[PDB]
């Protein structure tokens, strides 16, 4: 009859055969990630473009449905979700060039083999080779040759097809009435609809200023102290005035710096929190893990695992016969269908990453019941930030003495407290700037800001200006340094981790307060607690249904991203930090006075 | 006395293969003996809500017929086999009435109606105009008119083939596993009731 009834029968027949379609594909994908084999890979791509190519009809037949006819949010937001054209509104010869540039990036970023000159007989690749190199070397010109020759390589082979990449993906993003591309990332927050609860495109920019702004003055502090050490490790190379030099990070990019941990520890003398040893002492095997995660999962009060997550599931490496991607991650496949691919060791990062990934498998069961297209994260933030979450409890020596993986008779006191903050702070602070600098740098990219014969010499100004590290030699237009990351070659947004980062706070706060924690926020542990895993469930059952401003109102009874929590959550390391640093400088000049 | 000839519950029950919910199978149970006791005792069956009646007395009673319908749902869907509620099997598919004496019965079925593949020999209706009257079969494939086009026989636009197939595999949840549901409904007419249950010695 009417508009409205014609597209809700239309999405019931739509979320009917896409969840079965879905489930195919993501079944392909399964076998292919749990044996790599080349037929694997063929039925991968079959399902993959059936996939692909249902989404193109679906599309096309949703938009005959206009939207200002619909009054429902729900469906409306269904059918806006799903009449997107995507690359669909480009001409084919341009949207086989993008897909041509997409894969040919990740063929070049994927099979990227550099080793040195005068040395050619064998070569190291990424994964394993450059990144032990990266995260273990103490030498300055083996890390200086690692860092200048992947991304002579890498640039020289991917600036014309970065070049070519943004300006057809501004073209593809203007031909779907977003100002850029840029704009097309950010248009994942953006709310219309909603009475007091809109958010907007442009906000989200205003919102992450505002937050880096207060976010500033800890990473000073962080980055003096960083310095200082870097300072005592490598005597000659680093000013007491200037930046940092970019390949000494502990990471190839400098994306983390939680390998500058054993550099730049406050109390060596004292012991560490580490609790592998006492797992192998008592033998526990990676189904021991998954269930102690489970254990704390069930304390919490959320639903304990399927049967078909411990029969489906791939908990350990296969062997040396069957190949397998190493890489930890949870599959929502549809239907019910719950699994976890991970290759797990008897480690604490093992341990944590198999509750990061069940808090991914929790957040991905709670909206089972909404429907299809509306399964997903409120935003792109929430996702990552729930498992984040379970990551911070679960690292917790409250959680390790109630397991028994830690000595009753271990003393917390306040310097294994400071260390284990500057860890989190290496891995969770140090990433921030970096994280804010590269997507404001695209941002300008995509919206024309930043001219093309002016990209590096304004990024290096950038990172100088923002994450307080200097390149070691200068480089020209031939260069193309950012894309030898993996989310910008492969397109990614990389403002997720930024949001995930300060959502992961704000949900820690929010559910200690529930759990009526009386103590520091990092002493703060979630589990026997009914009523925050009630204040959790509340909006991990919502999916994509609500705003993600209402979802973050559910939880934390604020509108918007707040950085107060991370400050908090920092705040004994702070004060530590600020009394560390009153003999040094805080905070860095943007000249080239250490090196270039 | 010595009884014989019990009521066919094997031909029902441990069918080789079952109808679609669109299909479902009913069966006419005259003229035996019901022994329930042994459906009740059984571990084999996950559901076995009586409505209306006890399962207690059910052996000491007699009813004139019994109507055994057969079909196979999902795990979600088994709770709208009962009176009074709503979804697509209740509105669309299969509906009880309010007033319903018997008992539904149901049982997963992973191991039998499930297949590596994907099974689609299940269907289910998901469209049609108006709800369905208690315990009618609608078996017709006529193209559901969602719009005020006519469909003219061709699913295009607005227009979709009401009938739409469950793709079971044995890797799914518990709630969309196959689960085969026997509904049995006891009615006394003034007829001589001739399918009484089993007297003691
Ligand atoms: C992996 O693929 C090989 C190649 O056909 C096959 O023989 C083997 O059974 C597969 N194993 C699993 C667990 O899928
Ligand atoms: C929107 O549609 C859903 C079904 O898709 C319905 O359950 C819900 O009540 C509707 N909301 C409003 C406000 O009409
Ligand atoms: C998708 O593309 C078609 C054809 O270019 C256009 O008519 C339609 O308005 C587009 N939809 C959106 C949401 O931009
Ligand atoms: C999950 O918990 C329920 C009740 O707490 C229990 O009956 C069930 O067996 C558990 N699941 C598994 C796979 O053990
Ligand atoms: C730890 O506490 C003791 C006792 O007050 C104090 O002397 C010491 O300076 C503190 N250390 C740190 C790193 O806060
Ligand atoms: C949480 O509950 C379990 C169940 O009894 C208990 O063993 C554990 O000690 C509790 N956690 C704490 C921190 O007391
Ligand atoms: C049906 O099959 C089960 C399992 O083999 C068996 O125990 C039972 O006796 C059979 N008959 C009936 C009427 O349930």
């Amino acid at each position: 009859s009417t508009i409205e009834e014609q597209a809700k029968t239309f999405l019931d027949k739509f979320n009917h055969e896409a969840e079965d379609l879905f489930y195919q594909s993501s079944l392909a994908s399964w076998n292919y990630n749990t044996n790599i084999t080349e037929e694997n890979v063929q039925n991968m791509n079959n399902a993959g473009d059936k996939w692909s190519a249902f989404l193109k009809e679906q599309s096309t037949l949703a938009q005959m449905y206009p939207l200002q006819e619909i009054q429902n949010l729900t469906v409306k937001l269904q059918l806006q979700a799903l009449q997107q054209n995507g690359s669909s509104v480009l001409s084919e010869d341009k949207s086989k060039r993008l897909n041509t540039i997409l894969n040919t990036m990740s063929t070049i970023y994927s099979t990227g083999k550099v080793c040195n000159p005068d040395n050619p007989q064998e070569c190291l690749l990424l994964e394993p080779g450059l990144n032990e190199i990266m995260a273990n070397s103490l030498d300055y010109n083996e890390r200086l040759w690692a860092w200048e020759s992947w991304r002579s390589e890498v640039g020289k082979q991917l600036r014309p097809l970065y070049e070519e990449y943004v300006v057809l993906k501004n073209e593809m993003a203007r031909a779907n009435h977003y100002e850029d591309y840029g704009d097309y990332w950010r248009g994942d927050y953006e709310v219309n609809g909603v009475d007091g609860y809109d958010y907007s495109r442009g906000q989200l920019i205003e919102d992450v200023e505002h937050t880096f702004e207060e976010i500033k003055p800890l990473y000073e502090h962080l980055h003096a102290y960083v310095r200082a050490k870097l300072m005592n490790a490598y005597p000659s190379y680093i000013s007491p005035i200037g930046c940092l030099p970019a390949h000494l990070l502990g990471d190839m990019w400098g994306r983390f710096w939680t390998n500058l941990y054993s550099l730049t520890v406050p109390f060596g003398q004292k012991p560490n929190i580490d609790v592998t040893d006492a797992m192998v002492d008592q033998a526990w095997d990676a189904q021991r893990i998954f269930k102690e995660a489970e254990k704390f999962f069930v304390s919490v009060g959320l639903p304990n695992m399927t049967q078909g997550f411990w029969e489906n599931s791939m908990l350990t490496d296969p062997g040396n016969v069957q190949k397998a991607v190493c890489h930890p991650t949870a599959w929502d496949l549809g239907k019910g269908d719950f699994r976890i691919l991970m290759c797990t060791k008897v480690t604490m990062d093992d341990f944590l990453t198999a509750h990061h990934e069940m808090g991914h498998i929790q957040y991905d069961m709670a909206y089972a019941a909404q429907p299809f297209l509306l399964r997903n994260g409120a935003n792109e933030g929430f996702h990552e930030a729930v498992g984040e979450i379970m990551s911070l409890s679960a690292a917790t020596p409250k959680h390790l003495k109630s397991i028994g993986l830690l000595s009753p008779d271990f003393q917390e006191d306040n310097e294994t407290e400071i260390n284990f903050l500057l860890k989190q702070a290496l891995t969770i602070v140090g990433t921030l700037p970096f994280t804010y600098m590269l997507e404001k740098w695209r941002w300008m990219v995509f919206k024309g800001e930043i001219p093309k014969d002016q990209w590096m010499k304004k990024w290096w100004e950038m990172k100088r200006e923002i994450v307080g590290v200097v390149e070691p030699v200068p480089h020209d237009e031939t260069y193309c340094d950012p894309a030898s990351l993996f989310h910008v070659s492969n397109d990614y947004s990389f403002i997720r981790y930024y949001t995930r980062t300060l959502y992961q706070f704000q949900f820690q706060e929010a559910l200690c307060q529930a759990a009526k924690h009386e103590g520091p926020l990092h002493k703060c542990d979630i589990s026997n607690s009914t009523e925050a895993g009630q204040k959790l469930f509340n909006m991990l059952r919502l999916g994509k249904s609500e705003p993600w401003t209402l979802a973050l109102e559910n939880v934390v009874g604020a509108k918007n991203m707040n950085v107060r929590p991370l400050l908090n959550y920092f705040e004994p390391l702070f004060t530590w930090l600020k009394d560390q640093n009153k003999n040094s400088f805080v905070g860095w000049s943007t000249d080239w006075s250490p090196y270039a | 006395p010595n009884i014989t000839n019990l009521c066919p519950f094997g031909e029902v029950f441990n069918a080789t293969r079952f109808a679609s919910v669109y299909a479902w199978n009913r069966k006419r149970i005259s003229n035996c003996v019901a022994d329930y006791s042994v459906l009740y005792n059984s571990a084999s069956f996950s559901t076995f809500k009586c409505y209306g009646v006890s399962p207690t007395k059910l052996n000491d009673l007699c009813f004139t017929n019994v109507y055994a319908d057969s079909f196979v749902i999902r795990g979600d869907e088994v709770r709208q086999i009962a009176p009074g509620q709503t979804g697509k099997i209740a509105d669309y598919n299969y509906k009880l009435p309010d007033d319903f004496t018997g008992c539904v019965i149901a049982w997963n079925s992973n191991n039998l109606d499930s297949k590596v593949g994907g099974n689609y020999n299940y269907l289910y209706r998901l469209f049609r105009k108006s709800n369905l009257k208690p315990f009618e079969r609608d078996i017709s494939t006529e193209i559901y008119q969602a719009g005020s086009t006519p469909c003219n026989g061709v699913e295009g636009f607005n227009c979709y083939f009401p009938l739409q197939s469950y793709g079971f595999q044995p890797t799914y949840g518990v709630g969309y596993q196959p689960y085969r549901v026997v509904v049995l409904s006891f009615e006394l007419l003034h007829a001589p009731a001739t399918v009484c249950g089993p007297k003691k010695s």
